[PDB]
């Protein structure tokens, strides 16, 4: 078997967002270069609203 | 978060008679009541906000109408027929009925294929999808303009990462991105930075107090490792000669060493080394003693020169000279800095000089300071390169104090005590400067450059007692950075980022309001009355319902003690007639576009600017394209009728009139007002007449009643209707033809194109490029 | 003639499973190749078709 | 940690300068060591070897 857990089922996805989300869900079952944690923001601006 | 709009918001309505001879297409944008005597641009903007809300345009969005298509049954036709807009089936049915009236044959097969394939979706060179559909002109223009304005802020992920690459600190862990988010990642972020300097400059002490309080509440909880006070006291007592039987000066020094307020002094030190100019002063006792000399020496030696003001320097020198030089306060009241320095140096005291701290540049860019380099002062006047005090003769000066004679010709009690105390303080600072430097750097990473250069301590709330200063320098603690402290600091960094962004947005909104509302002020009364009334109206309106201003801004304005409305009112008044630059956001451009089109194309929104009233017995050129019977629409208002110019009257003069019968016996064009009107196009045939009378005469004045046309279609051979129109109606009201009305025959002008971006784009909600360490 | 590249390749695999239901090896092998190719996204699906 | 400094102070120091600072204090571990390469060949068994 190539994979212990498949990265995703090819039939379930319908667009690129779906495959990105499936990768983000399944990444815990693979060796990760950087284990995810809280993200840190350095630049953030709010535009004026209607 | 971008909103994907699944359908194009067309507003085409097809109106056809029961006979089917006539048909037309109309744009429905609604009727908006417009007033007279007030400015039109303000009402235009007020209506433009609602119009944008109606079209799903106000909030940021992207178009996702590419997938709304089907394919024909025939095998040659591979074209993608779009399902949006006015469906070609409706136009086909209307045209078939129109040809059924005229006894013409129905549309052929080839004509049916030509018509039913008009609305189509085709790919574009770069991957976008262009959909051609039947839609109105106003909706098309507004939607396309809004699409462009919002597209101005959508940028690829790599470009955003490049833009924010300078500000990423070294210690945090880089965030891996999926390959799709690199090849096809797009982010919607505003990249203009709003200056916070208006608020900081207008009310300096409120902002300074708020930021200082938050920073010190943060700093006070830093864990430290400190040597026991009793152990240090024992060491000092052994160093000098300290005995319990005989009173001594060392006992006075070591009798009031308190560590209770150590965190406050620690936070004050961090604040002094963090900002560009943060003054601190001490008030010594009326009768100075050795504690006061120790504290003054500590301030002069280890506090930064920028922190000490010239008056504070003079006061410290005066206290030192009073203690050590056989003099009173009244002697040195008129003495300057040079005389005090010479007096203290003649007796042998060398600690009479201020010392400038040495700046260290931050590794990464300060936040909200594009293209700038930040710096902070190193604590305790220690040069990072040499790892010692800036003064290179400090050991020699301590030895001089040791061998000197102060307050007594014979005996070195004061000199020995002060030398021992100063040596202990110097050792503690030299050992512990590193942790304080690290803490100062980190807490400096939280404030931008505008706050670094602008914030000042003017309330004098944060002072240090002399006992606290000498105790803090004698029993200096080693700053220890734990993981929990770093995590809390990260949380506060996020909080400060959010609060800075909210402050910038609030400042921009306030600048826009003060530019749009209040004009110049004058020395004349009545102008002051008008300004006060307008200020009260503005404050009352902005604070009602959801407050315009954020809660953090209300907090920083209130911190003085005002009610929240008063502080905002004062700040708004202070901003009248500013020169601060402002940025035109996409939403402002969209509202300006919609308001300009509202002002220009008045017929689309149910109001005109001139009307005409003339008797039924005078023939009038009319717009006969639609086929209405006695159509109240003219292509343009007649300049000349029956060889003579048509009289024009302003609404005011017309209302003021008293001989309206004579002037109405001929008919006239009313102008200088915005006439709101409405119409109900009925499918059947009938007499075209208004719901109400044209005119109302009162002893006060004359008015024009609301206009509601009942439009019916026309059958030429109808003696009853012709006679009723000729005889029953005596006067008629004519307005310019609405631009939303459009015949069915020229339907090809309703064809319009909308472009939607590629479906392969993936959108990143959190564009952060780095992960927290733990 | 219609539909996205992801939809076209996904529906082809379903038909491959249906037609070759007697021998499930073909459907298993094709999905194995699609799993490795589908990580790239729509571009990976195109590479699979070639 | 060992030379009583801060990241900002030594931010602009080149590699050689840092190595001199550590060695002056008495720290000899300032070098990266190359890893020796090991030859290896899978034995041919019903398939071409590698």
């Amino acid at each position: 078997k190539l994979f212990e857990t498949s990265p995703f089922d090819p039939l379930t996805i319908k667009n690129n967002q779906d495959v990105v989300d499936k990768l983000y869900a399944t990444q815990s079952s693979s060796i990760q270069e950087v284990v995810p944690t809280k993200t840190f923001a350095t630049e953030l601006q709010f535009g004026v609203t209607s | 978060e971008l909103i994907k709009v699944p359908t194009i918001p067309h507003n085409l309505v097809l109106i056809q008679s029961d006979n089917g001879k006539h048909a037309l297409i109309k744009e429905d944008l609604g009727q908006w009541p417009v007033e007279t005597g007030i400015s039109l641009v303000n009402q235009a903007g007020v209506f433009a906000v609602q119009l944008a809300n109606k079209l799903g345009i106000d909030k940021p969005f992207v178009l996702d109408a590419g997938s709304n298509y089907f394919t024909d049954t025939s095998f040659i036709d591979t074209r993608k027929y779009c399902t949006d807009g006015l469906s070609p089936r409706e136009i086909q049915k209307a045209l078939n009925r129109q040809r059924a009236y005229y006894d013409r044959p129905e549309l052929t097969i080839s004509e049916n294929k030509t018509l039913l394939s008009q609305s189509i979706i085709y790919p574009d060179a770069d991957g976008n999808d262009v959909s051609i559909i039947f839609s109105g002109a106003m909706s098309h223009a507004i939607f396309t303009y809004a699409q462009s304005q919002w597209n101005k802020n959508i940028i690829k992920l790599d470009d955003y990462i490049r833009e924010i690459t300078l500000t990423v600190p070294k210690q945090y862990r880089p965030r891996r991105f999926k390959e799709i988010e690199h090849t096809h990642g797009y982010v919607y972020r505003e990249l203009n930075q709003g200056s916070l300097l208006p608020l900081v400059d207008a009310n300096l002490k409120e902002s300074s107090s708020y930021y200082f309080k938050k920073l010190m509440s943060s700093i006070s909880n830093v864990p430290v490792d400190a040597r026991t006070l009793q152990s240090a006291t024992a060491a000092l007592a052994a160093d000098t000669g300290q005995a319990v039987n005989r009173a001594q000066h060392v006992s006075m020094l070591t009798n009031r060493l308190t560590t209770a307020n150590a965190p406050t002094v620690r936070a004050i030190t961090v604040l002094t080394c963090m900002f560009k100019q943060f003054r601190i002063g001490m008030t010594y006792a009326l009768d100075p003693n050795i504690m006061d000399v120790a504290a003054a020496t500590c301030m002069l030696l280890f506090r930064p020169a920028q922190s000490i003001s010239d008056e504070q320097y003079r006061y410290c020198l005066q206290t030192m000279a009073v203690f050590l030089t056989n003099t009173t306060y009244d002697i040195v009241n008129n003495d300057t800095i040079d005389v005090l320095k010479m007096k203290l140096r003649n007796q042998g005291w060398p600690f009479v000089e201020r010392y400038n701290a040495v700046e260290i540049d931050m590794s990464v860019e300060p936040l909200r300071s594009p293209g700038q380099v930040g710096r902070y002062y190193n604590p305790f006047n220690i040069d990072p390169l040499t790892k010692k005090h800036v003064e290179d003769r400090l050991e020699e000066f301590i030895n001089q104090v040791q061998v000197g004679r102060f307050r007594n010709a014979s005996g070195n009690a004061v000199g020995t005590t002060l030398a021992a105390f100063l040596r202990a303080c110097r050792d503690k600072t030299s050992a512990n400067w590193r942790g304080y430097s690290v803490l100062v750097s980190r807490y400096r990473s939280l404030i931008p450059n505008e706050l670094f250069e602008s914030l000042r301590n003017i309330s004098g709330e944060y002072n240090i007692n002399p006992q606290d200063e000498h105790s803090f320098f004698f029993a200096l603690a080693q700053i220890n950075a734990d993981d929990e402290f770093i995590g809390a600091i990260d949380k506060e960094s996020a909080e400060y980022l959010d609060e800075y962004a909210t402050l910038a947005r609030d400042i921009s909104n306030s600048l826009t309001l003060v530019k749009a509302a209040f004009g110049p002020l004058e020395r004349t009364s009545g102008s002051i009355i008008n300004h006060a009334n307008n200020l009260n109206k503005v404050i009352n309106h902005v604070f009602a319902d959801k407050p315009l201003i954020s809660e953090t801004m209300l907090k920083i304005l209130t911190i003085d003690g005002t009610t929240g409305k008063d502080g905002y009112r004062n700040w708004l008044d202070k901003l009248v007639g500013h020169n601060y630059p402002v940025y035109v956001e996409p939403v402002v451009n969209i509202m300006n576009f919609i308001s300009a089109r509202f002002v220009a194309d008045s017929s689309y929104f149910g109001y005109t600017n001139e009307i005409m009233i003339m008797p039924n017995h005078i023939n009038v050129p009319v717009d006969d394209r639609f086929g209405f019977r006695d159509s109240p629409f003219c292509t343009s208002l007649p300049r000349t009728i029956m060889g003579n110019d048509v009289r024009r009257i302003s609404y005011n003069v017309f209302s003021m009139m008293e001989d309206i019968d004579d002037v109405i016996s001929e008919g006239f064009i009313l102008y200088d007002a915005y006439f709101n009107f409405s119409y109900d196009i009925m499918t059947t045939d009938g007499v075209t007449r208004l719901k109400e009378d044209i005119l109302i005469v009162t002893d006060t004045g004359n008015d024009i009643k609301p206009i509601h046309f009942y439009i019916y279609f026309e059958n030429r051979n109808d003696k009853k209707l012709r006679y009723e129109s000729k005889m029953n109606v005596s006067y008629r009201l004519y307005i310019k033809t609405p631009a939303c009305l459009l015949p069915l025959s020229d339907y090809m002008r309703a064809q319009h194109d909308y472009v939607s971006p590629s479906s392969s784009r993936v959108y990143i909600k959190d564009p952060a490029v780095v992960y927290t360490r733990s």
